RNA sequence: AAAUUGUUGAAAGGGAAGGGCAUUUGAUCAGACAUGGUGUUUUGUAUU
RNA sequence: AUACUGCCAGCUGGGACUGAGGACUGCGACGUAAGUCAAGGAUGCUGGCAUAAUGGUUAUAUGCCGCCCGUCUUGAAACAC
RNA sequence: CCUGAAAAUGGAUGGCGCUCAAGCGUGUUACCUAUACUCUACCGUCAGGGUUGAUAUGAUGCCCUGACGAGUAGGCAGGCGUGGAGGUCAGUGACGAAGCCUAGACCGUAAGGUCGGGUCGAACGGCCUCUAGUGCAGAUCUUGGUGGUAGUAGCAAAUAUU
RNA sequence: UUGGCGGAAAGGCCUUGGGUGCUUGCUGGCGAAUUGCAAUGUCAUUUUGCGUGGGGAUAAAUCAUUUGUAUACGACUUAGA
């Protein structure tokens, strides 16, 4: 299996965005800013990538992250991982 | 001192050579090389070009011409080992060739002090080229496609096998 | 000769083809071998499976990660044959092996290019009719290669596209054949026939 | 006088030297190679940071069976140390060389340590007592330290050789033909 | 300017270096015959250093002849050119390393007067 | 024209050698399109060039040449023996050489 | 002086290094002048 | 007739390596006297360069090969010293 | 060909690999290459021989011909190098001797010899002879010096310092 | 310039309409020489550097401090305008 592309969400929580940093406090928090700029339009780079994932990509996995602000740990850095979707067709998985 | 002397001394005069027993005899050209044969040059500035062969000079070289009018090769001498004699022949009758010789191809060697770091044709030579090439084109024009043949150069294409190619 | 020679690995016997292409690599030919799963081996399938299990039994006792690395893909089986036939521990052998590229199926760089055959390695010509033989894909999948089916479906896709291209080429060639038949029977065609073309 | 092989000019250079320095030659070599080629003021700041354990001398040659430290990360190595004594000796010599450069009238802001070198001084010997009534050596490895600071300048090489060229008659004819053809 | 002799052929321009002179510093490079019982060099196994043999000897006609064709001859004063005088096409002078600069200049002048070629007409003189 | 080659392509195969000793003084050349000694006999006594490139120009060119010639046929399969003025550098085992058509007999 | 070492410079380095034969590549280097002078179009006119 | 075998002091080609010697002498061959010759060892004509171009030394790369020497021993790279 | 046919690290027709073979038996040719054979060049050794005559010349010379060349232990020969001695070069040298450094040159098959460059500062060399405390990689050699190991083992008994 | 198709490593393959050059499909005119009888007789570069201009957006990581889900030392997991 080879990853074709990863489509992301318009707004990323600061908890998950903290995962992409090793020194988050001393940073400009520039993370997914240009991706969100690519967002706010219908399908300039989003619906087309999802159509690519539907046309190809026999396996689709959803990227998720944990709500560790809710969890009582001192972490504040969301664990983000991949969970495979195992039902329906590729189109159904992608639009799910 | 540092070195006293040698024990004995040999002779000192230049040695005369023995009477060499090698006589120069005229070269026997390969049978394909008859005057009027169309040759293709294999090396030099005019490599691959198709010329006609006029006369075998006395210094074992062959007199060729393009003619200059068709392909731009002037009256030159070439080595018989750097040409390919072809089947096609043009009758070189009606052209005078007895004028050309090594004396005709004098060079006037450049000086040793003339080192070209930053540093033409005689009218008589251009006139002989013109007259010979006129009398030669007068013959070449008769058979079709030969002027085009001589103008076009020769080269090996992919898949050409010289050991199978009949020139 | 050519810059790259691409060999359709189907129907070739592994050893004969490996000797051919090893000599070609040493002589300086760049060789790419596609369709390595359709590459044959003489002998019964069970016999060749026993040979591979005998190979699989060999590994450094004190550390199995230093011992022979038994590759399972058909392209890697053919590559191991070739590397045995090349003097791989010298710089020249390393260069000759770098000139080689083996594949299962026909990847995109080479599915659009001519594929040749080495007839002195071909099973139909070499083997006696009725003599048993194995297939490298079946052997590989039996000994632990996990991409037999995906390669099969990609191969079917490639077959379909190639057959469409071939039908188009046939139609165009037929139209050109009709055109040259009509424009033919001319002085030029007659003189070319008299000249040998 | 008579330092090591230097490629600079004494007009824009100052020197310092210290011989028979009872400091470890190996730790001193590592410290010298650490500050080698640096700006003088930057190297002085680095040496005081090493004394404060904020940074380390990377041990590159004499480092067998020494420990690992995150402070080696900035130098690309894993084995770095904090040789207080050799650092103090080296920065004493650095201040001496800066004094000499000021005396000679050198800008002192673009001074950089162009040359630094430490080799083995004659050893100082003592006795150590082993089991079963044996004597072994207990020897210091003093250092000869020397250094040269000089002013930074621009690229020092230009105006290459004439590069005379010799062509044959064929090559000269080809060049002339190409020149006549080209427009 | 000089007689055309037979071509100067050197059968072995490589130096015969003593075995293991590369391996050990105590073993000097000057050739020594290996006389060990098991020595691969003495036994002439394939792949080992070549041993000096009389078959490498130089042509009698070109022996002791330098590249120019002159045999080299040490001189220490103007007097020795006086036995080299009439043999300029077969003999070359060579000033001893011990000659002072003034005597070296005087020997050079004498050789230049006599047409004698000297093998080091560059020592102790500037550009 | 688009094709300008006046020579024949060949490849420098190896030195003359036994199982475990080689002779750098004679190299083996494979002529393209020849597979028989009767075919190679045509190229017998023909000049060969190894043309290579160096990054430093010397005599106005960055291209250097080693000249040699085809001496005799080798083996049963159209390989020939060739001898060059300087032996080929053994990194060219499999490098292309040019077999010219001179000296000519046709 | 050597072993041994520092610095600088050059080069190589996939479980040693070193060596022989051969070439290539880089660096480095020796070796033929103008010497008698039939030509003399030339200075301190027998001084090239 | 051809095949096969033998012979030819039969003919005609293609390619490679070598050029030792340095006045004459000898054995010859062809010629008609005289001369000439492939006959007791290469000459003729031509070109480029005349300088690191050829070459030497050196370091590296490459192809092949190369076990650590001394010793005692029938036998040593030796897990013999 | 198969069964008889069982051994211990993983494993060896040398390896890959080979099945109308790249296996087995036989036959026919072509081809590859040893320091062997043939033919040349050159080196040395051995043998057989030529060579009187006068200036400018050595007949311990010059030249012709042929054959041959493996070697431990061992024998002999011809040479190279070192300290000192007789003779000689009316030798080199403070205007730089000796020594030492130098992937600079030349010569000799080699032992080695000569020279260029740097350092140095008071002696030294060529040739004919004489002489010996005369040539080193080894001897668990002798004396001195220096390494890798290695900034390593370690500097932890006797309560404990701030 | 348009419409496409190709995810196996697609990184390529088609296609619409225009600008422009050549055309040896068939006939002409001029030029070529002298590189001297050959010398590869220099014609291709996922290189790099230094320059010019047509655009384009203006971060992190490490050390240090800290954590203990970790830890011999590194490393790991945290936090910190």
């Amino acid at each position: 299996l080879r990853s074709l592309t990863t489509v992301w969400a318009e707004h990323l929580s600061d908890e998950v965005k903290r995962r992409f940093y090793k020194n988050w406090y001393k940073s400009k928090k520039k993370a997914f800013t240009k991706y969100s700029a690519k967002y706010a339009q219908d399908g300039a780079g989003i619906e087309r990538e999802l159509a690519r994932i539907k046309k190809y990509a026999s396996v689709v996995r959803v990227l998720v992250h944990t709500q560790i602000r809710k969890t009582p740990l001192a972490q504040k850095k969301a664990h983000l991982a991949e969970i495979q979707l195992n039902g329906g067709s590729i189109s159904e998985k992608v639009d799910w | 001192t540092a070195q006293q002397a040698p024990k004995w001394y040999p002779s000192e005069d230049v040695a005369a050579p023995k009477k060499t027993r090698k006589a120069v005899r005229p070269q026997k050209l390969r049978a394909s090389l008859v005057p009027g044969t169309v040759l293709i040059l294999l090396a030099g500035r005019f490599r691959g070009k198709r010329v006609v062969y006029l006369k075998h000079l006395e210094d074992n070289t062959l007199l060729v011409t393009g003619p200059f009018k068709v392909n731009g090769v002037p009256l030159r001498r070439v080595n018989a080992r750097y040409v390919i004699a072809t089947s096609t022949k043009v009758s070189v009758e009606g052209v005078n060739v007895e004028k050309f010789n090594v004396e005709y191809f004098a060079k006037e060697k450049l000086t040793k002090k003339e080192k070209k770091e930053a540093n033409e044709i005689k009218t008589e030579r251009v006139e002989d080229q013109k007259v010979v090439d006129k009398a030669l084109l007068a013959e070449i024009k008769k058979t079709p496609l030969l002027k085009q043949y001589l103008s076009a150069s020769f080269s090996l294409k992919n898949g050409d096998k010289p050991h199978l190619l009949k020139f | 000769v050519e810059p790259v020679v691409v060999i359709d690995g189907k129907g070739h016997l592994v050893g004969r083809l490996a000797s051919v292409v090893a000599k070609q690599l040493l002589n300086g030919q760049k060789i790419v071998v596609v369709r390595a799963e359709e590459l044959n081996i003489s002998g019964e399938f069970f016999r060749n499976k026993l040979k591979y299990h005998d190979f699989l039994r060999k590994a450094t006792a004190f550390n199995k990660t230093r011992g022979p690395f038994h590759f399972r893909a058909p392209s890697r089986i053919f590559y191991k044959a070739l590397r045995g036939m090349v003097s791989h521990k010298t710089a020249r052998g390393k260069a000759a092996l770098e000139r080689l590229k083996v594949f299962e199926g026909i990847p995109p760089p080479y599915d659009k290019k001519k594929r040749v055959v080495v007839p002195q390695a071909l099973r139909v010509l070499r083997l006696k009719p009725g003599r048993k033989y194995t297939t490298l894909g079946k052997l590989s999948t039996s000994v632990g290669w996990k991409y037999e089916d995906v390669v099969a479906k990609l191969e079917a896709k490639r077959k379909v596209s190639s057959a469409e291209y071939y039908a188009k080429k046939r139609a165009f060639t037929k139209k050109v054949a009709s055109a040259n038949a009509t424009a033919a029977e001319s002085d030029v065609a007659k003189q070319l026939a008299a000249l040998g073309y | 006088a008579r330092y090591g092989a230097t490629s600079t000019n004494p007009a824009k250079s100052a020197s310092a030297r210290g011989s028979y320095l009872r400091v470890s030659f190996k730790n001193t070599r590592e410290t010298a190679q650490a500050i080698n080629g640096w700006e003088l003021t930057k190297a002085q700041k680095y040496l005081e940071q090493v004394l404060d354990h904020q940074r380390a001398i990377p041990f590159r040659r004499f480092n067998s069976s020494i420990g690992r430290t995150a402070q080696g990360k900035e130098f690309g190595v894993t084995k770095a140390r904090w040789p207080a004594k050799s650092v103090k000796f080296v920065q004493g010599l650095l201040q001496n060389a800066a004094a000499n450069a000021e005396a000679k009238g050198l800008d002192a802001t673009k001074l950089y340590v162009s040359h630094i070198q430490v080799n083995q001084a004659p050893k100082q010997r003592r006795r150590t007592y082993r089991a079963h009534g044996r004597i072994n050596k207990y020897e210091s490895s003093p250092s000869h330290i020397e250094l040269v600071v000089t002013e930074k300048e621009e690229a020092v090489a230009k105006a290459a050789e004439k590069k005379v060229v010799r062509l044959t008659s064929r090559q000269r004819g080809r060049i002339a033909a190409q020149k006549r053809i080209a427009a | 300017a000089s007689l055309p002799h037979p071509k100067i052929v050197k059968k072995h321009t490589k130096k015969f270096k003593r075995h293991h002179s590369d391996r050990y510093h105590r073993v000097a490079e000057n050739w020594r015959k290996q006389k060990g019982i098991d020595s691969v060099v003495r036994r002439r196994f394939r792949g080992n250093i070549s041993q000096p043999k009389i078959g490498y000897g130089s042509n009698k006609k070109t022996k002791f002849l330098s590249p120019s064709g002159h045999k080299t001859f040490l001189v220490a004063n103007v007097k020795d050119l006086e036995t080299l005088t009439m043999h300029t096409k077969t003999y070359a002078a060579e000033i001893a390393h011990n000659i002072s600069a003034k005597n070296r200049v005087v020997i050079l002048a004498r050789a230049k007067a006599l047409g004698i070629k000297v093998t080091n007409p560059k020592g102790r003189l500037a550009l | 024209a688009e094709s300008h080659r006046l020579y024949v392509k060949g490849k420098h195969l190896s030195y003359q050698r036994s199982k475990r000793v080689n002779n750098p003084n004679v190299s083996l050349i494979k002529i393209e399109g020849v597979a028989t000694p009767q075919d190679a006999q045509f190229y017998l006594g023909k000049r060969i060039a190894y043309v290579y490139r160096a990054s430093k120009e010397v005599r106005g060119s960055k291209i250097r040449v080693m000249w040699g010639k085809v001496t005799r046929t080798h083996g049963n399969s159209g390989v020939v023996r060739a001898t060059f003025r300087n032996n080929l550098p053994a990194k060219t085992f499999g490098a292309s050489v040019r077999i010219f058509l001179y000296p000519s007999n046709i």
